[PDB]
C-alpha cells in the first residue's frame, strides 16, 4: 500500500529519543510499539 | 624524659598506673582519630 | 527429582542432611539419556512426592505416578489446525483423562484455571530474575600497590632525612640509623624522632584510609535493580535475558503488550528446559534468566555463584491440578489447608530447601 | 447499626461511614469484572471473630446467617472456615509472624581463619629462620605474635613492617566489615524456643497476640502452653500491641504477616521489624468468604487471577502496601557501637588459652 | 552504649588475668592469644569510630511523587500546597492524586 | 541555555496550538513524568569515589639552633 492519500513527519535518529531498527524478516512487519518509517 | 615518655605513649610505638591510663587513653584517642580521619576523608 | 533405577529395579536409598531417609516413588517417563524417548520406570522423590504421599496417608486413595511425555507443564495451542486449539503437557494429560490429578509446581493462572481446578496453594511464590554472582577477589597484590609506591619510598627518604637531622641535632651513627629505621617500621633529636613517629602513624592511618577506600567496590545499583531496570527494559546486545519457552512465564510475557519487547528479546535466547538456562547463566552464556522464585532462590542457595534479583514480581502459587468434576479437590484443598495450619509445610521447606552455608 | 445509640426504631437506624483501602479497591475491581451491584456494611460484633462454645461470630457468622453473601476484608484463611464456607483465590500472603526490635565474631570473620593459619605458618618459618640465625623458641614465637599485635635484624624489620601493614589493613577491613553488617535477628527458624519456653530465658520472654483472632486460634491449636502463656499477654488491638512493643511492655508481638509488614514499612523511623526477614508461619493467604458450593465461585477466582494477570496488584501494593523501609537498599542499619559480638569472640579467644593451659598441664604431666 | 557493664566486665577480666598471672608465676601461647584479642579490641575500637561515622539509617518519610506516604496519606503526616495554583490543577487532574488533593484540601 | 525539544513545523502552522495542548496534557496528567521515567531512566545514580612533616623538620632544625641558644 502506498501512503499517499496527512501532515508528513520527517525525523532524525538520536538516542534514547529516536531509535531505528531493522524490520523483522520473520514477522514481515514491525511489532509492538515500533512504527514503520522510510528513508 | 617525662614529656618524652608521655608523647611516646601518645603516638604508636602511682607513676605506672598513671602512665597506663595515659597509654590506654592515647590508644583510644589515636585509633578513634585515625579511623575517624579515614572515614571523614 | 527424577533418577534412573539400578538394574535390579530397586530404588537407591538416600537420606537428607538432617539424617532422615528420603522417601521415593516409582514413575514411568521419558529419559533424556536414551537416543529415543520411550517412557521408562525411574525413581522420583521430592517435596511434591512427599506431599502426594502425605495426601495418600490422610486420604485413603492410593496413587500411580508418572512423568509427562512432552516434558512441559502445560500450554494451549494447535500445530496443524487453525480452526481449533488443544492443550498439551500435564494439563493436557489432565483433560485427556490420562491423569486424574497433577502433583507438581504448576503455577496458578487464569488461563489454566478455566479448564482445570487448582487446589489451595501449598507454596506461595513469584518470579525473580537470576544472574551470576562473583566473589570480587582482587587487589591483594594490587592494594599493596595503590600507595603508588612513590609515597612509601618517600617515607623511606623521610626516614633518611630524619636520620640526618638526628645526627645534626645530636652533634649540636650506624646504631642511630638502625634505630631510625626501627622507629619507621638534644631538643631537635627528640623533635625529629617525634615528627618521624607522628608521620609514621599518619602514614599507617593513610594506608588504612586507602585500604578502607579500596575495599568498597562495584558501587550500588547492580545489574538487576528490580523487575524494572534499564538493563532489563532495554535488551542491549551485551546483556541477554531469557526464559523457558512454552511455559507459564512465556504465557505471562506474551500476554502483555508492555512485555512484548522483553518477549522479543527472550524469544531468540529461550530454552526448552530451565536446567540448560541455569547452566548457561552459570557459564555466563545467558546474562539473566527469569523463572519461579521457588526454584530460583533454591538454586541461589545451592550455588553461591548465582544470585536472584530483588523486588519479587507476579505473586502467585503452586497447587495440585484437579478436574472441576472430581470430588477429591475439596478434601485435597482442605488437606493442604490443614497442612499449612499444622506447620508440616514448615518442616517440608526446612527439608527440601537447604540454604547452605557455602563453605 | 448500633443498639445502644438509637434516634428511632431502637436499633433500626444505622450510622454511615466511608470505607477505602487495598481490600476495598480489590473488591471494587472484582465487582467491576463480575458486574454486580452490592451493598457494603460493617460487622458490629467483634473484629474478625472465632468459634466459642459451638457458635461462629463476625463476618463468618453473618454469612452463616445469610446476612452477607460474600465477605471481603483482612480476614485470613484457615482449615476450619474453609469447610463450611468457600474462599476465593488468595490476594496476598499473610499469617502468624512475630514483630520485634533488635537493640544490637566479626573479628575472626575478617580473617576467614585462613589469615590466621597463613600468618602462623609464615611466623613459624620466620621463627625457624630466626632460631637458625627451648624457651628461646617460645620467646621467638612470642616475638612474632608480639609483632602481630604491634606491641637477622633486617628480616625482623621487614617482618615487622609487613605485620604493621597487615595490622592496619586488618583494622580497616574489620571496621568496614563491622559497618557493612546487617540482617541480624532472633529465631531464624522459629525453633529458637525463646517464645516456646519462658523459663529458659531469665527474665521470661513476654509475647502475646490479639485474642479471638485467627492467629490466636492457630496458636492454641499448635501450642497449648504458648496459648496459656500468651493468654495474659493478649493485646486489645494492633495499635495497643505496637505501643506495648515500643514502650517496652512487650518483647515480641504475634500477628498477621501482611499487617505487620505494612506496619514495618509505614513505621516512622522504621523502629520495629518482622522476624526472619519477612519469615511467616502457616503461610496463609487473604481470600474472600462466600456461600455454599453453588454460586459464582470459579468466576470470582478467574477474576482474582485476572487481577494478578494485569499486574494492577503490584500498583495497589505500591500505593497501599509498600513502605519507605524497602528503599533501604539491602542492608537495613548499622547497629552502631553496641555489639556484644566481641563478647562472643571472647569465648573463642579464651578457648585457645584454655587449650594452652591444657598443653601446660600436659607438659607438667610429662615432667612428673 | 557499652552500658558500663562491658567495661566492668573488662576490668573484672583484668583482675582475673592478674590473678591468673600471679597463679602462673606454654603461657606464651596464651599471651599470644591475648595479643590477638588485643589487636581485635583495637580494631573494634576503630569499628566503633566507623559506626559513629556511618549514620546509615535515614527514615526518608517523603522520597518522591510516588512515595508511600504521599500516595497513601496518613493523618500524622500533613502535606499541602498553594491553593489556586498549578499544583491544584495537577492534583485535581489525576484521580490517583485526587485523594492526596482531598488530603491537602483541609490542610 | 536550558533549551528543550519542541516539534519543528512550518511558520503559521495551525497544528501548533494542538500539539502544544497535548504536550501540556502530558505534563498536566503527569504522564510525561512516567514516560520520562520509562525512557530516560538509568542504572547508576551515583558511583565510584608530607609538606607538613618537612615543615616540622625545618622547625626542628630551627629548634636545634634555638636549643643551642638555650643550652
Ligand atoms: N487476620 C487475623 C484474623 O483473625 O483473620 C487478625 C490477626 C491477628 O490478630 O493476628 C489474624
Amino acid at each position: 500500500m502506498w501512503p499517499v492519500f496527512h501532515l508528513s513527519i520527517v525525523t532524525l535518529e538520536e538516542a534514547p529519543f529516536v531509535i531505528v531498527e531493522d524490520v523483522d524478516p520473520l514477522s514481515g512487519t514491525c511489532m509492538r510499539n515500533t512504527v514503520p518509517c522510510r528513508k | 624524659k617525662a614529656i618524652w615518655l608521655l608523647w611516646g605513649l601518645v603516638f604508636n610505638n602511682t607513676s605506672k598506673i598513671m602512665v597506663s591510663v595515659w597509654a590506654f587513653f592515647a590508644v583510644i584517642f589515636l585509633a578513634s582519630y585515625t579511623a575517624n580521619l579515614a572515614a571523614f576523608m | 527429582y527424577v533418577r534412573p533405577t539400578t538394574s535390579d529395579g530397586t530404588c537407591r536409598e538416600e537420606y537428607t542432611i538432617n539424617g532422615d531417609p528420603i522417601k521415593k516413588v516409582i514413575c514411568n517417563g521419558p529419559d533424556e539419556t536414551i537416543p529415543g524417548r520411550p517412557t521408562v520406570p525411574q525413581c522420583c522423590y521430592g517435596f511434591c512426592v512427599d506431599l502426594l504421599i502425605k495426601l495418600a496417608r490422610e486420604m485413603d486413595f492410593t496413587y500411580e505416578v508418572h512423568l509427562v511425555a512432552d516434558g512441559k507443564f502445560g500450554t494451549q495451542e494447535r500445530v496443524n489446525n487453525s480452526n481449533a486449539a488443544a492443550w498439551n503437557g500435564m494439563m493436557g494429560e489432565l483433560l485427556s483423562g490420562q491423569a486424574d490429578m497433577i502433583v507438581a509446581p504448576l503455577t496458578i493462572n487464569n488461563e489454566r484455571a478455566q479448564y482445570i481446578e487448582f487446589s489451595k496453594p501449598f507454596k506461595y511464590q513469584g518470579l525473580t530474575i537470576l544472574v551470576k554472582k562473583e566473589i570480587p577477589r582482587s587487589t591483594l597484590d594490587s592494594f599493596m600497590q595503590p600507595f603508588q609506591s612513590t609515597l612509601w619510598l618517600l617515607v623511606g627518604l623521610s626516614v633518611h632525612v630524619v636520620a640526618v637531622m638526628l645526627y645534626l641535632l645530636d652533634r649540636f651513627l650506624s646504631s642511630a640509623m638502625w634505630f631510625s629505621w626501627r622507629v619507621l617500621l638534644s631538643f631537635s633529636a627528640r623533635i625529629l624522632g617525634m615528627v618521624w613517629a607522628g608521620f609514621a602513624m599518619i602514614i599507617v592511618a593513610s594506608y588504612t584510609a586507602n585500604l578502607a577506600a579500596f575495599l568498597v567496590l562495584r558501587r550500588p545499583e547492580e545489574r538487576i535493580t528490580g523487575i524494572n531496570d534499564p538493563r532489563l527494559r532495554n535488551p542491549s546486545d551485551k546483556f541477554i535475558y531469557a526464559t523457558v519457552k512454552q511455559s507459564s512465564v512465556d504465557i505471562y510475557f506474551r500476554r502483555q503488550v508492555e512485555l512484548s519487547t522483553m518477549y522479543r528479546h527472550m524469544e531468540k535466547h529461550n530454552y526448552e528446559s530451565a536446567a540448560e538456562a541455569i547452566q548457561a547463566v552459570r557459564d555466563n552464556k545467558l546474562h539473566a534468566f527469569i523463572w519461579d522464585s521457588a526454584v530460583l532462590e533454591f538454586e541461589a542457595s545451592q550455588k553461591c555463584d548465582l544470585v536472584t534479583t530483588g523486588e519479587l514480581f507476579f505473586r502467585s502459587g503452586f497447587g495440585i491440578g484437579m478436574r472441576k468434576d472430581s470430588p477429591w479437590k475439596q478434601e485435597v484443598s482442605l488437606n493442604i489447608l490443614k497442612s499449612h495450619e499444622n506447620g508440616f509445610m514448615e518442616e517440608l521447606d526446612k527439608t527440601w530447601v537447604r540454604y547452605q552455608e557455602c563453605d | 447499626q448500633i443498639r445502644p445509640e438509637n434516634r428511632t426504631e431502637e436499633g433500626g437506624n444505622y450510622i454511615k461511614r466511608c470505607c477505602k483501602g487495598f481490600c476495598i479497591d480489590i473488591l471494587k475491581k472484582i465487582a467491576k469484572t463480575v458486574k454486580f451491584t452490592y451493598d457494603l456494611y460493617l460487622v458490629t460484633n467483634g473484629k474478625h471473630g472465632k468459634k466459642i462454645n459451638g457458635v461462629w461470630n463476625g463476618m463468618i457468622g453473618e454469612v452463616v446467617t445469610k446476612r452477607a453473601y460474600m465477605a471481603v476484608g483482612s480476614l485470613t484463611i484457615n482449615e476450619e472456615r474453609s469447610e463450611v464456607v468457600d474462599f476465593s483465590v488468595p490476594f496476598i500472603e499473610t499469617g502468624i509472624s512475630v514483630m520485634v526490635s533488635r537493640s544490637n565474631s566479626a573479628f575472626l570473620e575478617p580473617f576467614s581463619a585462613d589469615v590466621w593459619v597463613m600468618m602462623f605458618v609464615m611466623l613459624l618459618i620466620v621463627s625457624a629462620v630466626a632460631v637458625f640465625v627451648s624457651f628461646t623458641i617460645g620467646k621467638a614465637i612470642w616475638l612474632l605474635w608480639g609483632l602481630v599485635f604491634n606491641n637477622s635484624k633486617i628480616m625482623v624489620s621487614v617482618w615487622a613492617f609487613f605485620a604493621v601493614i597487615f595490622l592496619a589493613s586488618y583494622t580497616a577491613n574489620l571496621a568496614a566489615f563491622m559497618i557493612q553488617r546487617r540482617y541480624v535477628d532472633q529465631v531464624s527458624g522459629l525453633s529458637d524456643k525463646k517464645f516456646q519456653r519462658p523459663n529458659d530465658f531469665s527474665p521470661a520472654f513476654r509475647f502475646g497476640t490479639v485474642p479471638n483472632g485467627s492467629t490466636e486460634r492457630n496458636i492454641r491449636n499448635n501450642y497449648l502452653e504458648m496459648h496459656s502463656y500468651m493468654v495474659k499477654f493478649n493485646q486489645r488491638s494492633v495499635q495497643d500491641a505496637l505501643l506495648s512493643l515500643k514502650s517496652g511492655k512487650l518483647d515480641a508481638f504475634i500477628y498477621d504477616a501482611a499487617v505487620l509488614n505494612y506496619m514495618a514499612g509505614r513505621d516512622e523511623g522504621c523502629k520495629l521489624v518482622t522476624i526472619g526477614s519477612g519469615k511467616v508461619f502457616a503461610t496463609t493467604g487473604y481470600g474472600i468468604a462466600i456461600q455454599k458450593d453453588s454460586g459464582w465461585k470459579r468466576q470470582v477466582d478467574l477474576a482474582i487471577l485476572q487481577l494478578f494477570g494485569d499486574g494492577e496488584m503490584e500498583e495497589l501494593e505500591a500505593l497501599w502496601l509498600t513502605g519507605i523501609c524497602h528503599n533501604e537498599k539491602n542492608e537495613v542499619m548499622s547497629s552502631q557501637l553496641d555489639i556484644d559480638n566481641m563478647a562472643g569472640v571472647f569465648y573463642m579467644l579464651a578457648a585457645a588459652m584454655a587449650l594452652s593451659l591444657i598443653t601446660f598441664i600436659m607438659e607438667h604431666l610429662f615432667y612428673k
